[PDB]
C-alpha cells in the first residue's frame, strides 16, 4: 500500500543517523575477525574453511542480532508517543496498522541492507584476500543472509509487540532484555533441566517441535546443514509463522495504545 | 570373522601376542569383544553392532546386563586402533588395569554410555595426535584440521542425554550454555572419569569398513 | 550537594519504571538459574558449588551487566535534550558536570540496590535450600562478586554517558552504545589473543599480560574467578595474567579509576555539548 512512504522514512533516518555505519560496520568488522581472527585459539590464520567460520558467525549471531533488534524497535512506538508526534501522524488518513507495518518494512529493510553490506563485504573479502578454495560460499554466505534478516525481523516484530503496550520508552528498554533474556538463556537452560528431571520420560517425538517454539533454535538449525526430523521447508515457515503472529499480535496491541 | 546374533561375539580370553585384525560382530548380545588379559596384541579393524542386553520376558536386570562393546580387562599391552563400535549399551569398558595400551583412531557411535573407566590412574587414549570419533563430543575444531580442541572428557549423564534426544548437541551449542560448558571444563564439577583423549576427531573414521 | 536531589529523582524514576523490577527480577532469574538449573550441561542437574556459580554465573554477568547498564544510561544526557526538559535543568543553579554526576550516581545507586535485591533473592536461596555449604566462603564470594558487577555497571554507565554527550540522537546514541559493548566483550578479547598467536610468536612476548587492564569485561572476569577460590586452574585468555599482574588490589584501583577517567570524559564532553 502506501506504508512505503513510513518505510522511506525511516529509511532515511538510518542513513542519517549512524546506524547504517555502526550496524553494517558492526558485521564487517565480526566477520573478518571470525574468518581470519577466529582460530586464534590454536593458531592465528584465515579462512580455514567455509562452514567452520560460517558455525562461530551463526552462534554470535544469535547472541547479538536479536539484540540489535531490541535496540532498533523499542522506542519506535513508545518514543513517538513521548515525543508526542505519534498522534499527529495518527490524524493522516492511515490508520493504525499501516504505522506499524511500515515501521516494521522500514526497520526491516534497515536490518537487511546492513546484511548485505556487511557480510557482503566480508564474502568478497574471503574470495579476494584468500584463496580460490570454493565460490559455489553463495548457497552457505546467502542462507545466512536470509536466515540473519529473518530472525532481526521476527526479534524486531517481538520489540513492536512490548513497545506498544509500554508507556514510557525507559521502561521499554527493560521488557526488551526480558525478551532477549528468554530466548538467549531462559529457553535453552529451562529445557535441558527439564530434560533433565525427566529421565527418558520427556517423549523424545516431541522435542525437535519444542525447539521449533524458540526462534534461536530455529536460526540455528538453518545454518547447520552442510554436508533431521524437521524438515528445511517446515524449519522456514516457522519462523515466517513466528513473524506474522509477533506482527499480528504488535497490531492488536496498538490498536488499544490509549 | 562374523557373529552374528551370539551372547558374545568374540571372547578372547587369557592370551598373548594375537591379532584380530578385520574382524566383524554384528547384532550380538551381552557382549561384542571381551577381552581378558590380553596382552601384546594387534586388535584393529573389528566392527561390533547392537550388541542387545538380556531382555527375554517380563524381566528387568537393574543395573546388570548391559551390552557391552569392548569389554576390555587387564589387557596392560594392545595396539587398538581403527575400530568402530556402534549402537552398544556401552563401549570400552574398562576395569583392572590397562595402562601402556595404545588407543586411537576407534569410532563410537550411537552409544548409551560410551566408557566406563575405573582405574584410579590418568591415561590419554591418544598416540600421537589421533584420538577417537566420540559422537558425543560436543562442538570445537576451529582450526581447519586442529582434530579437536576439547579433549573429550566423558560423563555418563550427558552421554544418555545425547542419544536419547539426538537434538540436544543443538541446544547445547547456544552460546549460553557455550559459555556454561567453558565454566564446566575450567572447575570440574563431576569428578574426573579419568580417561581424556586430548585430540578427539571430528572426521568419522573407520568408513571402509562400515558396510562391506 | 543538589546532586542528591537528582539522584532522588532518579531513584524515583527507578520506582515508576518496571526498570527496578525488571532488573531485579531478570538478574535474580540469572543467578538462581545459574545454581539450580545451571550445571545440567553436565547432566548433574542441581548443585550449588560456589566456585562454579561465581564463575558461570560471573561470565553472563560480564555480559549481561554491561549490556543493561548501557540501556539505562545511553539516554541520560540525549534524552534529555529530545525530551526538552534539559534546557530547563540548565537555567537551575546546577553545573554541567553537577547534574552529570547527579544522573551518575542515581543511575549507579539504581543498579546497585537491584544487585542488592536480586541477589539478596538468590542469597537466601542457596543458603535456605541448599545442603550443607561453608556459609562464609559463599559470603565473602559474593560479595566480591556483588561489587565487582556493580563496579562495572559504574564504569558502563560513565561509558553510556560519554558516548550520550558525545551523540546528537537517541537512535545514533543507542547505536553507539551497542557497539561499545559489542566491542569490549567480543573483540578486545579476540583481537588481543590473536594478537598473542600470529603477531606475537617472539615479537615481544613480555607485554600482553598486563594490556588485559584496558578492558574491564576482562579484569571483572579476572577478578571473579582468581579470587581465593580453589582449584583456580585458568582456561586461555585469562591464564595469561592470572598467574600474575601482580594484584588483589590492583586491578580494582584500575577498575575504579577506569571509571574515574570515563566520568571526567563526560564531563568534558558535557561541557561542550552545547552548539
Amino acid at each position: 500500500n502506501q506504508v512505503w512512504n513510513i518505510a522511506r522514512k525511516e529509511l532515511s533516518d538510518g542513513l542519517r543517523n549512524r546506524w547504517l555505519l555502526a550496524i553494517s560496520l558492526l558485521f564487517a568488522v565480526l566477520a573478518v575477525g571470525i574468518a581470519w581472527l577466529g582460530a586464534a585459539a590454536s593458531g592465528q590464520l584465515g579462512f580455514t574453511s567455509i562452514p567452520a567460520t560460517i558455525a562461530s558467525l551463526a552462534s554470535l549471531a544469535t547472541f547479538l542480532m536479536p539484540l540489535i533488534a531490541l535496540l532498533l524497535a523499542y522506542d519506535a512506538i513508545v518514543g513517538e508517543d513521548e515525543g508526542g508526534t505519534l498522534m499527529l501522524l495518527l490524524t493522516y488518513p492511515l490508520g493504525r496498522g499501516q504505522i506499524l507495518l511500515g515501521k516494521f518494512v522500514g526497520h526491516g529493510l534497515i536490518l537487511a541492507l546492513a546484511v548485505l553490506i556487511g557480510f557482503g563485504c566480508a564474502a568478497l573479502a574471503i574470495a579476494l584476500l584468500v584463496e580460490g578454495v570454493e565460490l559455489g560460499l553463495f548457497w552457505a554466505f546467502g542462507r545466512f543472509m536470509i536466515s540473519s534478516t529473518l530472525l532481526g525481523w521476527v526479534f524486531l516484530a517481538f520489540a513492536y509487540v512490548l513497545s506498544g503496550k509500554v508507556n514510557e520508552k525507559s521502561s521499554a528498554a527493560g521488557l526488551a532484555l526480558g525478551v532477549w533474556f528468554l530466548f538467549v538463556l531462559v529457553f535453552d537452560l529451562v529445557l535441558l533441566a527439564l530434560l533433565v528431571l525427566s529421565e527418558g520420560k520427556f517423549n523424545p517425538e516431541l522435542l525437535p517441535w519444542l525447539l521449533l517454539l524458540n526462534p534461536t533454535d530455529i536460526y540455528r538449525l538453518i545454518n547447520l546443514s552442510g554436508f533431521l526430523p524437521v524438515p528445511a521447508a517446515v524449519l522456514w515457515l516457522c519462523l515466517l509463522a513466528w513473524i506474522g503472529v509477533s506482527l499480528l499480535l504488535a497490531y492488536a496491541i496498538f490498536r488499544r495504545r490509549l | 570373522n562374523v557373529t552374528r546374533r551370539t551372547r558374545t561375539g568374540y571372547a578372547l580370553m587369557q592370551s598373548r601376542k594375537l591379532t584380530v585384525t578385520g574382524n566383524r560382530s554384528e547384532q550380538d548380545q551381552n557382549y561384542g569383544i571381551l577381552m581378558n588379559y590380553i596382552t601384546y596384541s594387534t586388535i584393529t579393524g573389528n566392527f561390533v553392532s547392537d550388541v542387545q542386553r538380556g531382555d527375554t520376558g517380563g524381566d528387568s536386570m537393574i543395573s546388570g546386563g548391559e551390552g557391552k562393546a569392548l569389554f576390555i580387562y587387564n589387557s596392560l599391552f594392545n595396539t587398538i586402533e581403527n575400530n568402530h563400535f556402534e549402537k552398544s549399551s556401552l563401549g570400552i569398558h574398562l576395569t583392572a588395569g590397562s595402562e601402556d595400551n595404545r588407543i586411537s583412531g576407534n569410532a563410537f557411535v550411537g552409544n548409551q554410555q560410551q566408557v566406563k573407566y575405573v582405574a584410579s590412574r590418568t591415561q590419554e587414549w591418544s598416540v600421537d595426535g589421533r584420538g577417537n570419533y566420540w559422537s558425543d563430543y560436543l562442538g570445537w575444531d576451529r582450526n581447519n584440521d586442529g582434530l579437536g580442541d576439547i579433549a573429550y572428557e566423558p560423563n555418563d549423564n550427558v552421554d544418555r542425554l545425547l542419544w536419547l534426544y539426538p537434538q540436544v548437541r543443538l541446544l547445547m551449542n547456544s552460546p549460553s550454555i557455550e559459555v556454561l560448558r567453558w565454566v564446566q571444563r575450567a572447575f570440574p564439577v563431576i569428578k574426573s572419569p579419568g580417561v581424556q583423549d586430548s585430540h578427539p576427531l571430528m572426521k568419522l573414521p573407520t568408513e571402509k569398513l562400515l558396510t562391506e
